[PDB]
């Protein structure tokens, strides 16, 4: 549902 | 607290009012 | 937010989204009170009846957002948490008494047109503004009905007389809570709902033109949004806890 956030944040 | 707190860059800082803040002011019938 | 409107851009620049890493989902609202402290409801982080007990690494905060689902490149900032602090007397067993928590960010967030802290009230601001009839404002990305919004929603609701709050419910109401919302006769409606909790109930001071956070969206019984009211954590009453935590654990 949400847009993929940058993987740096994960 | 923060010296600049609660003053919005796109509203208070430019002296622009949002569409319904006045509804809040109108209710503060200081009583 | 039920029966709200779309927020204007930059209308609530202290609004924070509490975001679950995996799976990617909105947990709750929250608010920015300085460049490294975020305020929310304790039950957003710790609620044993639902097997909720998040650690720092399960969570992100997203600051400066308008759109619920979009990654707002160049606008929003996503921060990791250094430490969660739950009020030591938060009552999850009974009534969510003292439903408040603080989150310290790993690094200070940069303020911008879209990102800016709200004030915490002083005794005198609270005494003057926390009155029946006086309207505050509630914002969040929660459900529109007891489906989901494209953008941040906003609604202004009146604070309600304490006896009316109490007579609306079987839950024991404490001094660390107030309720707000319209009465069935009053012809206007609105309430927070699923996803909105931990977000801010703010009021604009007529004295110094500054927005203050008076409440945190804590709980309700549906969203009846006839004869029911949303309950908010009474922020000034718990401000000494807030200051203790910040003074001790903030740099
Ligand atoms: C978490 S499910 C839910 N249903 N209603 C709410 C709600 C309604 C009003 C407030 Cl003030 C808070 C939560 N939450």
């Amino acid at each position: 549902d949400f847009e993929e956030i940058p993987e740096e944040y994960l | 607290g923060e010296a600049d707190c609660g003053l919005r860059p796109l509203f208070e800082k430019k002296s622009l009012e949002d569409k319904t803040e006045r509804e809040l002011l109108e209710s503060y019938i200081d009583g | 937010i039920v029966e709200g409107s779309d927020a204007e851009i930059g209308m609530s620049p202290w609004q924070v989204m509490l975001f679950r890493k995996s799976p990617q989902e909105l947990l709750c609202g929250a608010s920015l009170i300085s460049d490294r402290w975020v305020l929310t409801a304790a039950h957003c982080l710790l609620y044993p009846p639902w097997d909720k007990n998040f650690t720092e690494n399960d969570l992100l905060v997203r600051i400066g957002k308008h759109s619920r689902t979009r990654y707002e490149r160049n606008i929003e900032k996503i921060s990791m948490l250094e430490k969660i602090y739950i009020h030591p007397r938060y009552n999850w067993r009974e009534n969510l008494d003292r439903d408040i928590a603080l989150m310290k960010l790993k690094k200070p967030v940069a303020f911008s047109d879209y990102i800016h802290p709200v004030c915490l009230p002083d005794r005198e601001t609270a005494a003057s503004l926390l009155q029946a009839g006086y309207k505050g404002r509630v914002t969040g990305w929660g459900n529109l009905k007891e489906g989901q919004p494209s953008v941040l929603q906003v609604v202004n609701l009146p604070i309600v007389e304490r006896p009316v709050c109490k007579d609306s419910t079987r839950i024991r109401i404490t001094d660390n809570m107030f309720c707000a919302g319209y009465k069935p006769d009053e012809g206007k409606r609105g309430d927070a709902c699923e996803g909105d909790s931990g977000g801010p109930f703010v009021m604009k001071s007529p004295f110094n033109n500054r927005w203050y956070q008076m409440g945190i969206v804590s709980w309700g019984e549906g969203c009846r949004d006839d004869g029911k009211y949303g309950f908010y954590t009474h922020v000034f009453r718990l401000k000494k806890w807030i200051q203790k935590v910040i003074d001790q654990f903030g740099e």
